[PDB]
Formats: C-alpha cells, sequence, structure tokens
C-alpha cells in the first residue's frame, strides 16, 4: 500500500517522553517557617497563665 | 517528649526474669514427659506417621 | 510554639505477601503562651 518512503506512520514507534515529572504541591508553610519547635517527652504538656 | 530513654527493655527484662522463674518452677514440680508419643513410644516407626 | 514528641521517621510493617506496606507517623503538639495574647476575626455579612 505505501509507495513513497513514508516514515511518520510506521508500526513500532518509540515514545520519546520528557524524561522528567512535574509537581506543583506548595509547601511554603508560613506558620511553620516561622519560630521553630520545642521537643518534649510525654504526650501531654501544660503551661500556666 | 524530650525524654532520655524510652524503650521496651523495661518490660523485656521483666519478662526474662519471669521466664527464668518459670523455668525454675517447671523443671521440678509436675511435668513428667507428657504423653505426646505414648502407646508404645518405642514404636515411633519413623516419627509416628499417625 | 509547636511541641513535637517524635520526629517523622520512615517505618516498615509486615509484608503480607507481595503487598510491601509502608508507613509514616509524626507526633506534634501546639502551644500558646496566653489565650488572650493573639486575636481572631470571623468574616460575616455587612449591615
Amino acid at each position: 500500500n505505501p509507495t513513497l518512503f513514508v516514515s511518520y506512520d510506521q508500526n513500532g514507534k518509540k515514545l520519546s517522553f520528557a524524561n522528567w515529572i512535574s509537581v506543583l504541591s506548595p509547601q511554603d508553610t508560613p506558620f511553620v517557617s516561622m519560630t521553630g519547635k520545642e521537643s518534649i517527652n510525654q504526650t501531654i504538656f501544660s503551661w500556666q497563665t | 517528649n524530650y525524654g532520655r530513654g524510652r524503650e521496651l527493655m523495661y518490660q523485656l527484662e521483666k519478662k526474662g526474669k519471669e521466664i527464668k522463674r518459670d523455668l525454675e518452677k517447671i523443671l521440678l514440680s509436675g511435668q513428667a514427659r507428657t504423653d505426646v508419643l505414648a502407646d508404645q513410644y518405642l514404636t515411633n516407626s519413623a516419627a509416628d506417621p499417625a | 510554639t509547636q511541641m513535637v514528641l517524635r520526629a517523622p521517621k520512615r517505618t516498615e510493617l509486615a509484608k503480607d505477601g507481595s503487598y510491601e506496606k509502608w508507613m509514616i507517623e509524626m507526633e506534634v503538639g501546639l502551644r500558646h503562651r496566653n489565650p488572650y495574647a493573639s486575636g481572631v476575626l470571623f468574616t460575616a455579612a455587612g449591615k
């Protein structure tokens, strides 16, 4: 059927992906990027006022 | 919570002590070769295929 | 302030057979010096 040396519609082609993946999940965390943590030992803590 | 050591060893050593106590009590009290291969034990016949 | 108990650490669980389960746990806690120190405002309709 083909008679003009066509290369665009051949069977058994490759895929040629981008080699990378995109991701837009923001992780700015302003309220966490501010003043840090304080480690504890038990599950319950307390403070006075 | 900022503790200096929190491991299961506290319970594991207790379990080891209890196991030693059980070994002491069990080797002398009442266990006498429970009848697991009785009915002519000498007739195991290649691991008692029963 | 943010009170933390155990930092986030990778952990493995039973295999179960071809499942290959994985887990991530993190223990955190919040703290505030005084309730009346910081304020809050809820939106709402007008007049």
